RNA sequence: UGAUGUUAGGAGGGCAAAUCCGCCGAAUUUAAGCAUAUAAUUAAGCGGAAGAAAAGAAAAUAACUAUGAUUCC
RNA sequence: UAAAGCUAAAUAUAUGUAGGAGACCGAUAGCAAACAAGUACCGUGAGGGAAAGAUGAAAUAGUACUCAGGAAUGAGCAAUU
RNA sequence: UUUGUGUUGAAGCGAAAUACGUGAGUUUUCGUGGAACAUCUCCCUAGUGCAGAUCUUGGUGGAAGUAGCAACUAUUCAAAUGAGAACUUUGAAGACUGAAGUGGAGAAGGGUUUCUUGUCAACUGUGAUUGAACAAGAGUUAGCCGCUCCUAAGGGAUAGC
RNA sequence: AGCACAGUCUUAACGAUGGAUGUCUUGGUUCCUACAGCGAUGAAGGCCGCAGCAAAAUGCGAUACGCAAUGAAAAUUGCAGUGACUGAAUCAUCAGAAUGCUGAAUGUAAACUACACCAAUUCCCUGGGAAUAGUGGUACUCCUACAGAAAA
């Protein structure tokens, strides 16, 4: 008719069908099945594939602030006893 | 709409916040090059995606 | 280098770290050579320069002036002579920037810093 | 201006009541700034670190 | 003997994978066509560890004048 | 001498981190990315994914002054090198 | 490996030569350029020689000042501002919408486009002093309006299997 | 003061447009050597904040482009400021202290800064004196003890 499938029935085209996610702040929470089509958040997994490669590394280990695991480097050289302080003067 | 939720008002106090140029004192620094942002936005021509 | 293997000779390693060296590291860069008189007096060859040294100039076009340092720059790695000056398209007066490289000193200020400095360097 | 070895003798009470006179001071000077009397705007800095180290006296 | 207990003291859960352990499981392709065969005890899928893992002290070879736990070249 | 159990070395390493090196590439090449690069941008979504290096020894030399012009800009007997 | 050129100007590039060679090519002059360049003495080595592949990436033409800048009835006189007004503002005319309105108020979607002041490099497919463009500051006040509570078509879980 | 027809095509000299060529390189690529996991004592990842004037990237966490301590050791800057005649201005090291909301996420929920139950909680002097609706605990499975109750 005149909302053909084209031009006129992109204009019938409101709502959404995907929201922000928690657990990983991507536009891909399905609102009605409520679950991430990226990190599948409602599970306890990561929702990852070997099929892609390229997605695999987006969001792998080194790709984030690395908060806690950063300050763990270098001990393994100095190995001082947990508690300890330089000599003081 | 006129109708928000807490979150989401504060992501488009956020988003309007990182739409302002550069200062301009920081241009006459030394060791420095940038001229302008590069990121930049209009909201009539890219969508915030929301 | 030379023969211990632990160390690079390597044009872009060592390239990369003289023009991004910590400030502490810079100032040991910053050295310059001593005047024969001061190598008697001191057993030392040459000496990181400071600020109320003095200096002769021996390359460029301002050789052979002599002055006093007022002004040190580490980041531009030059130093600034008290009387060797400048004139922008303004009008307004500057200093010209030496490389301490370029120069020897000829009068020390010392002080309880420099003075343990000397003594081992003996 | 204050350094942290001149702090290790006093008291818990004293302690807390240094804290309490820098946070009424920097309270002071950010009314201040909100005018637009923007002659101690460099103060702050000062107050903020001094703040810093008396917390760190007594939480030690 | 099951159950109950916000009783005291403790463990499991998620991330990461180049090398390692267990399961599940194709077709493209080659045969100048194609069905067994090949691709391959492979790719994709699901679980579990370490600075290595797995294997390992004969219900093993030989047929000699006899050798002698496992691994790798 | 089966139907129970433990055990180091010689072996492997397209991951992460640190160090050294080559008859290797030289900005349409080499990793997609020598730069605020898995960034800008596109797709409802799973995903897709660039372009972009170089003044001079020094700008602690980045263009002062005059004339014309609303300005932009142009010219000079004027000016840094 | 041998033995050579360069701030008294290298490589590169433009125009050339009483020059050499059957030829691919060597060699030299003048100009620009401002820091590196050869080896033919003999050997080694390879991502080693382009006119085409509706080849790949980038740049540029004739067509050409050409096709075109036609829905929505329609404009005119005087004044202000301004470097500059057919399309900014004021007054006077002639007209339209005609309550099933380019009149009022909400939802989905957008996210500061809202307001006041300033202002024109680019944009506003003609002009432009206008603007939803650009810049600097502001603006959203609830016991009674809503969510929040109930249950629906339905979704996710527990025990067991 | 005077004299070349116009267009089209060809060749020189000087320019416009465009970014090849040569030179450069704090970047890639491959090989060799060494070492190796993190997490309920809350990880990887996500969101939100922090500077006198402060968008991105980098760094940090209500002590927030940095505190304390140790080694050097006068400057650091756009302006304003801050520093010695060496726990101070800056660089490095990094062991003490501190470390927002989440996330396996674990009181119940989640396009909600929504709603429970239990214990009121936290300081200062040395038993007093104060402040605060603020703090902590509560998932499931399993092991060793323990507790009482029940059947037999
Ligand atoms: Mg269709
Ligand atoms: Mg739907
Ligand atoms: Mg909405
Ligand atoms: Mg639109
Ligand atoms: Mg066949
Ligand atoms: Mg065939
Ligand atoms: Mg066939
Ligand atoms: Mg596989
Ligand atoms: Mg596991
Ligand atoms: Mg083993
Ligand atoms: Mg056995
Ligand atoms: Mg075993
Ligand atoms: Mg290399
Ligand atoms: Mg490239
Ligand atoms: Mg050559
Ligand atoms: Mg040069
Ligand atoms: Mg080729
Ligand atoms: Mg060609
Ligand atoms: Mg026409
Ligand atoms: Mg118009
Ligand atoms: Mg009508
Ligand atoms: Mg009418
Ligand atoms: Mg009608
Ligand atoms: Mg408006
Ligand atoms: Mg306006
Ligand atoms: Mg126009
Ligand atoms: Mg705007
Ligand atoms: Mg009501
Ligand atoms: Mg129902
Ligand atoms: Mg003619
Ligand atoms: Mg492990
Ligand atoms: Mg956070
Ligand atoms: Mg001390
Ligand atoms: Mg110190
Ligand atoms: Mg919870
Ligand atoms: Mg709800
Ligand atoms: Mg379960
Ligand atoms: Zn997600």
């Amino acid at each position: 008719g005149k909302a053909g499938k084209g031009t006129g029935s992109f204009g019938k085209r409101n709502g959404k069908t995907h929201f922000l996610c928690l657990r990983c702040g991507k536009r891909s929470y399905h609102l009605q099945k409520k679950k991430c089509a990226s990190c599948g958040y409602p599970s306890a997994k990561k929702r990852r594939f070997n099929w892609s490669v390229k997605a695999k590394r987006r969001n792998t280990t080194g790709t984030g602030r690395c908060r806690y695991i950063k300050t763990l480097r270098r001990k393994l050289k100095n190995k001082f006893t947990e508690g300890s302080t330089p000599k003081p003067k | 709409g006129s109708i928000k939720r807490f979150r989401l008002k504060q992501r488009l106090g956020k988003c309007r916040r990182q739409n302002r140029p550069v200062p301009h004192w920081y241009r006459l620094k030394k060791d420095t090059k940038i001229r302008y942002n590069t990121k930049r936005r209009h909201w009539r021509r890219t969508k915030l995606g929301l | 280098m030379k023969f211990n293997k632990q160390k690079s000779s390597s044009r872009r390693k060592m390239r990369k770290a003289h023009f991004t060296a910590p400030a502490g590291l810079r100032r040991k860069i910053m050295s310059s050579k001593l005047s024969k008189e001061l190598r008697l007096k001191y057993k030392t060859r040459s000496l990181p320069v400071r600020k109320d040294d003095e200096v002769l100039i021996c390359r460029g076009h301002n050789h052979g002036r002599e002055g006093k340092v007022v002004k040190i720059n580490r980041k531009r790695y030059k130093i600034y002579v008290e009387r060797v000056t400048r004139e922008k398209v303004n009008g307004e007066s500057t200093f010209i920037g030496i490389h301490p490289s370029n120069v020897v000193l000829t009068k020390l200020k010392v002080d309880k810093n420099r003075k343990k400095i000397l003594d081992r360097k003996a | 201006n204050v350094k942290a070895y001149e702090l290790r003798t006093l008291k818990k009470k004293e302690l807390l009541d240094k804290l309490d006179e820098l946070k009424k001071e920097l309270s002071g000077l950010r009314i201040s700034k909100a005018l637009g009397n923007s002659a101690k705007n460099s103060k702050i800095h000062g107050v903020r670190k001094n703040v810093a180290r008396v917390l760190t006296v007594y939480n030690q």
